[PDB]
DNA sequence: CACAGTGATGCAAA
DNA sequence: CACAGTGATACAGCC
DNA sequence: TTTGCATCACTGTG
DNA sequence: GGCTGTATCACTGTG
């Protein structure tokens, strides 16, 4: 795991906690800026370019069939199977959660150019309210996809709502809810397992089981080291789902996740306590039933890593982390972020 | 013997910190050997009475998300927003009022002006008729805040303001709608109550909306509903209609979802190009709103026409972003007059050069067209150069004695006239968007309008298109084509304009700097206490018992 | 119902303008029905008496070039300067009062100090003796003075201020010097009383010599002088000892025909060079003087010996100008501490970078250091990061907790231990150069204080040699050589310091926008008479009542 | 007559109102800077290079011989006939008069480097007192050459001096000084003609006469429109001086003086009034006994030219006058003069 | 070791 | 047509 | 019950 | 006659 310093261009300002980076053939872009859109790039899609350790993002047009998406500031994002991406929840710069899923896919593609197609697809049933900071996944079982979700934080319901808390935040119910996007139909199941809402956690897909682990209840103010399976089973009745926790989970709130080969994962970073930040890097390894977490060497953080109260960061989808770190110098100055990537 | 209430007045009035007041307050007491001056801890006392939170009140029907109670003073203004590392960071200190809470002890410091208006008018001092206050809302960005030393969040050097003030109080009494109480100096900061002061970027739209939200879902809780309310006795019934127009453009634009400052669609009231301006000039009329923006914006992300990207943002004419403050169509006569200044004074540095046979000049000579203009300005008009334009400047510019003064420097004379009647139209039309009644001041200006702006137009589009043509400042669109209709609509521009805001930086500056705690986590809430307390009406009576 | 000397001390020390103070005095007479408070006139018509050209006084001998009236106030600062349109042009208000009236105002505000320090001192009230007083002066430079609009000359933002204060006075009874007043508060600006007011650049020779030659003139004949004086119905004699001490090393070196900012010569009080610093750094001895100044730029205009450029400015010292001020050599106690914490902050950053062991780094790299300490220097000590080093900056970063909270950032523990060994010399040898009376107050800190020196001379030429070989700092060199002499001539550094003066500074700005005729014609008269009434002990006396 | 901008590099702040040009063998040097001396140039002389229209100052540095002198701000300057300059009066930079006269001469020049001699010359007899704004000729007679030295401003006497008027000035007697440079001796002499004193006045020097030409008289604050030709005599015995009032003079305060061809000077700048400015140029034709002074073409002044209250200037030599407005603007700024070439044919 | 505030809070004194 | 000062001076009014 | 004074982390002029 | 109140002058600052 190596570490080098990347330069950014004259649109620093576009990157706040929270963005979003997604993978098309080879290609990253970024979604999620700072504040609304500005005339340069009306989509708020950007196309993430880093050589010779210097970053560049230059603008992304959507299609004509395009739904033109808010930034959204911690989203629920999954890759689908061409290539598509679903961002669901999300919080808009207004500071009011989204409760809409928006799916994204590559229309044309031209010779360094890229068009994008951002369809906006309704949820029917027992919709999952809005959210941010929760995670969805996708399962393949018998041939047929779904879609899994989480829980996460949410304002207050409007008959509880008062203006002297109103930016006040509770975790959601724990219960999991099935997506089908061919339908757009959503279910909701309450498994006994699962008792305490979580947040900022992280969610790994197999083939038909997601994986659960880290996390953050504000009820207890704990981060639980606990892992749980979810397996779904897709029958021609109804869908049935199970839950099993399992013991060698790990304590981390907002971890990023990267693949590095096939069947092996890395988490990298996070947090431990308030004051306390993940400086160890863990190792999972999956098997047709049984997983395995480990903890590999730490990479060679520098004098300002170790000494920063927060940071950020995003996937590059090869095995590769961007991830900034403050640099508490935004008074009549430009550069407000370090960002550094880290190859795995 | 004194009272309190009129030591506490004394204080407040006479820029006195509470140091300063009890070195005066023990010298006295020592000489004379009477307390004449109340104590510290009396003031602090007689205080409570006209912060918030003391007087009970109640809402038929009651506000939505607003708790019922009528005990609440300086509250967080971050409003339970989470500060745990894993979330948004959140870099700001902010305290604010309740919304409910400040109207009502506005009104109670108003009673003894209600009362009196009620008996000028010949109308019985008991009526519980329900009242109308018409409240002007205005939010004002400061910069060069410096920070301080200390335990806190890294807070930036910028400071956000929301004041209110009270313009006019009437009554139903039969077929017809009567006046209690007209503010006389709306544009003093002695009537600008101060609402939430917080210390973030006006540019930062996630704080801003983030400390904004609850003060607009307040807002929004009380504009279907009734206060009750008992007011020297009898109880009364008061309603509201809230009117913002206290913004500057770049707060309008940032606030009602329209682009940034430089686009092809200029105007906050219309909708209209720079092209189609500068061709037009005169005949436009009002056609945007908050409920207009909001359709507009869903219809940018829904996208439901299938359109390209130009297409679709000439659909909706520039609302690229949800607006999250409602704003009422106006002009802001400070900040128009000073956008004219600029305008002219450019005009003045392109016609000592002329430009008008001479179109390319190099860019080491505009600055000598420019040193030659300040060094002149500052021999006959007596006024130093400056960075930016405030408004002293442009009073003492768009006089007839500086085009005089100027016109020594330009070779022509034809040029001399065109100047000539330049600043004549503009100041027989400028005191109609300036005056707090223009229907009872300046009658004849006003029905001479139209008339100046076309031919002001006129004289814009020949003998000056070689600055407009196809380019037109928004500021002379808005006076051009507006004005009639905004007067029409309200009343009166200037008496809305954001003076008041910008009057009462001062005070935040002054009061921040000497008349308030200096530790990061106290600074905020001292100095919106006294500025409440300068604020106040009670108090202010006092200062005047000279003349009775 | 107050007098209204009582009055006007209130309105003055309680910060009230003249508009504010009316306001009160109407509400307070309209509301109580008798006149608690006295009106504008009668405040007026108090303030004379506390102002320069009030009371009677004599020289003998007589001044020379200095006019024999007694009823001079306010004058004009120009002293009938040319402002032809033939002549060098003038762009400069000034106002000032002639020295000896204010000298005698002051003596006069303080004759009931004199009189109970003579009483508290087993001394006849009556006593007539020559008093010897001492005063220090102070010239500050400011800046960011925004200059208003009107007729009048196109004057600069900026301003210079002169101010005095009297530090003691001592009456020969027998044999020995017994004091009757001495400051308690010598940097407070309390007592820093106005002398001269202009609005001019502080490097602009020109008009600076034009406006500060009077003053000069002033003293110099004053210097072989003897006041004669009425106080407690007994007339008195007055002698005077001039030191200027609050100026700043730029203003010394511009004032002193010095050579300015850095050049080889870098003491104001010996002529050593900056390699000969580095490669002694503790053995010298002060040399310098006005008198020598003067020689060496006669030698320097004349150049005697017919020696060559180079050779003429070794044999000088750097003395290319005339000097026209005299000030003594001292150390300011003020921008010492802030070069001082300077150089510590610099060699934070350097150190965090590891500079000793790889030689060479990039600005990147620099800036990326500089940018670490400053967020762990937030984090831990709470200060946010400044500009330009201030007093208060300096004062928490020389602390020990400052050393250990950096400590965490510096990888190699071997520099831990050097870095906290200079702190501690550098702590202990502060209060020497700090207190207002050494013997008194740091008396150990005092008498082992070469041997500190010597120990950090060491640490600096070993330690940290890669930024202290070849080059040494001009207020390092004078805190490791010269502190030790200067104490023991005057008696402490801390008290003649520029203190007051930054000080007088604040209330300057605040006055200028609140207690001054917003006008270019009055703004700069209107404020000197209310500094000066502001600095009255007559007036500040009344305050302490309770008491 | 044409006028042209031109534009100074890093060292325009050391160039203040009252500085001197020198001319030697077509080089142009100048004297008299804003403050004392800094490290880059401890002299004080610089060469007034100016090509396609730009103006540089480089360092110029003296001879093992002389004396560095303080920077002068009005002195009165002459040519002597190797060619030498004589620089008499002035004002130091801490606002002292001098009464030292130094002579100016060049030591050694290799290419485009020269370097200066100047030399302190103590003055005996009837030493005129330290004055600024005078006026300095030689003249030429019988084989031997003299300096006439005419009165200028001054401060008070030291026993008159008030520190409350301390800077205060008044115009020096009208008497007249023979100079001369061989032994350095000095000689007054009473004109009954001259009865007022004269400050920035305007010397001719021909072959035995000077003509003193405008001026500013403090006592009466008037600008005289008088001529006045002073004849000098040197036989074997002792001098003798003769002034002569004629008919023609003009009223100019601080006039730029320079010569065009063999008997011809041009007078351009100066004050007329103290809120009027002589934007008319006088051309000075001069002959065995008699002068003629004429109006010429008035050059295309600029509109800041025009509407400056001050300006000033120097001669460069070579039919060319080098002046100066001021730019008011001067906070967070660099430039504050604004500086143009006109050149006489 | 600058010094006079900056205001609310709490406890001792009358 | 911003508005409440910024202070000294001069003149009218009251005890 | 009503006054008076010390305490807390900070300011500004550099 | 002395004391007191008020208007006037060219400017400020927050933009
Ligand atoms: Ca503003
Ligand atoms: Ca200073
Ligand atoms: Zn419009
Ligand atoms: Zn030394």
């Amino acid at each position: 795991m190596s570490l080098q310093m990347v330069t950014v261009g004259h649109n620093i300002a576009l990157i706040q906690p929270g963005f979003s980076l997604m993978n098309f053939d080879g290609q990253v872009f970024f979604f999620g800026q700072k504040g609304w859109p500005k005339r340069s790039c009306p989509t708020g899609v950007f196309h993430f370019d880093i050589k010779q350790n210097h970053l560049k993002l230059k603008p992304a047009i959507f299609s004509k069939d395009s739904c033109y998406l808010p930034p959204l500031r911690y989203p629920a994002t999954c890759s689908y199977k061409k290539h598509q991406y679903i961002i669901h929840g999300g919080k808009t710069p207004n500071n009011e959660l989204s409760d809409k899923i928006y799916i994204m896919s590559v229309a044309c593609k031209n010779n360094k150019k890229v068009t994008f197609r951002c369809t906006e697809k309704d949820l029917v049933g027992d919709v999952p309210e809005p959210r941010y900071g929760h995670s969805i996944d996708v399962v393949y079982s018998r041939g047929k996809s779904m879609g899994v979700l989480f829980g996460g934080r949410s304002y207050m319901p409007s008959t509880q709502r008062t203006t002297e808390k109103w930016n006040s935040v509770a975790d959601c119910l724990p219960h999991v809810f099935l997506i089908d996007f061919e339908f757009g139909c959503a279910t909701s199941y309450i498994l006994p397992e699962l008792q305490d809402g979580l947040s900022f956690h992280v969610s790994i897909a197999r083939n038909d089981t997601v994986y659960i682990l880290g996390g953050h209840s504000l009820a207890s103010n704990i981060r639980p080291a606990n892992l749980y399976r979810i397996r779904v089973d897709l029958p021609l009745g109804t869908p049935a789902v199970n839950c099993t926790v399992l013991p060698g989970g790990i304590s981390v709130s907002s971890a990023i996740l990267t693949q590095t080969n096939n069947d092996e994962f890395v988490i990298v970073g996070g947090y431990q306590l308030e004051n306390q930040k993940r400086m160890v890097c863990s190792l999972v390894s999956l098997g047709d039933n049984t997983i395995e977490i480990s903890e590999m060497e730490t990479p060679d953080w520098t004098s300002d890593i170790k000494h920063s109260k927060i940071w950020f960061g995003s996937n590059m989808g090869n095995g590769t982390i961007f991830l900034g770190i403050p640099g508490d110098n935004k008074q009549a100055m430009s550069e407000a972020f370090y960002f550094y990537t880290l190859r795995c | 013997g004194l009272q309190p209430a009129v030591c506490l007045a004394i204080r407040v009035n006479t820029f006195l910190s509470c140091s300063q007041y009890h070195k005066m307050y023990r010298t006295v007491k020592a000489i004379t050997g009477r307390q004449i001056f109340q104590p510290l801890h009396a003031l602090r006392n007689a205080e409570k009475v006209l912060l918030p939170g003391y007087h009970p009140f109640e809402w038929q029907p009651p506000l939505k998300n607003v708790s019922s109670r009528t005990d609440v003073g300086i509250i967080d203004g971050l409003s339970g927003l989470a500060s745990s590392v894993d979330e948004y960071p959140v870099d700001t200190i902010a305290k604010r009022f309740r919304y409910d809470s400040a109207l009502v002890s506005a009104l109670m410091d108003m009673e003894e002006d209600i009362l009196e208006g009620m008996r000028s008018q010949d109308l019985d001092d008991y009526l519980n008729g329900p009242f109308t206050v018409v409240v002007k809302e205005s939010c004002d960005g400061m910069g060069d805040v410096s920070e301080k030393h200390g335990s806190g969040p890294a807070v930036p050097e910028k400071a956000v303001r929301f004041s209110f003030t009270v313009m006019r109080i009437t009554i139903e009494h039969g077929s017809q709608n009567v006046k209690v109480f007209e503010e006389p100096k709306p544009n003093s900061e002695l009537c600008c109550k101060p609402l939430c002061l917080m210390l973030a970027d006006e540019s930062d739209h996630e704080t801003l909306t983030a400390i904004l939200s609850p003060l607009i879902a307040e807002r929004e809780a009380m504009k279907s509903s009734e206060l009750t309310l008992e007011m020297g006795g009898i109880p009364r019934t008061f309603k509201f209609i809230f009117r913002g127009t206290g913004y500057d453009e770049k707060l309008v634009r940032e606030v009602e979802g329209l682009e940034a400052s430089g686009s092809v669609y200029i105007c906050t009231l219309c909708d209209t190009t720079r092209l189609e301006a500068s061709q037009n000039l005169v005949f436009h009329s009002i056609t945007r709103s908050h409920a207009e923006n909001l359709q507009r914006y869903e219809v940018w992300r829904s996208n439901p026409y299938h359109e390209s990207v130009e297409e679709l943002r000439d659909r909706v004419k520039g609302v690229s972003a949800k607006p999250f403050i409602e704003t009422v169509p106006s002009i802001d006569a400070l900040h128009c007059d000073i956008g004219n200044a600029a305008e002219f004074y450019k005009i003045f540095q392109l016609e000592i050069g002329e430009v008008y046979k001479h179109p390319n000049a190099s860019k080491e000579e505009r600055k000598r067209w420019q040193a030659t203009l300040d060094k002149h300005l500052r021999k006959r008009m007596n006024l130093k150069p400056i960075m930016r334009m405030n408004g002293n400047f442009a009073r003492k510019l768009m006089t007839q004695e500086t085009v005089d003064a100027v016109c020594e420097l330009i070779p022509s004379e034809e040029r001399h006239e065109a100047l000539r009647e330049l600043m004549d139209l503009y100041l027989k039309m400028k005191p109609v968007w300036r005056s707090s009644c223009p229907a009872k001041e300046c009658p004849e200006s006003l029905c001479q309008y139209s008339f100046n702006s076309q031919r002001f137009a006129e004289l814009l589009s020949t003998k000056f298109k070689y600055r407009y043509e196809g380019k037109i400042t928004n500021y002379f669109h808005k006076t051009l084509a507006h004005v009639p209709e905004i007067i029409e609509r309200d009343g009166s521009i200037g008496a809305w304009a954001s003076e008041g805001n910008e009057s009462g930086n001062k005070l935040f500056r002054r009061f921040r700097k000497m008349n308030a705690r200096q530790s990061k986590c106290y600074e905020m809430e001292d100095v919106l206490k006294h500025h409440w307390l300068y604020t106040s009406k009670y108090l202010q009576k006092f200062m005047n018992a000279h003349n009775a």
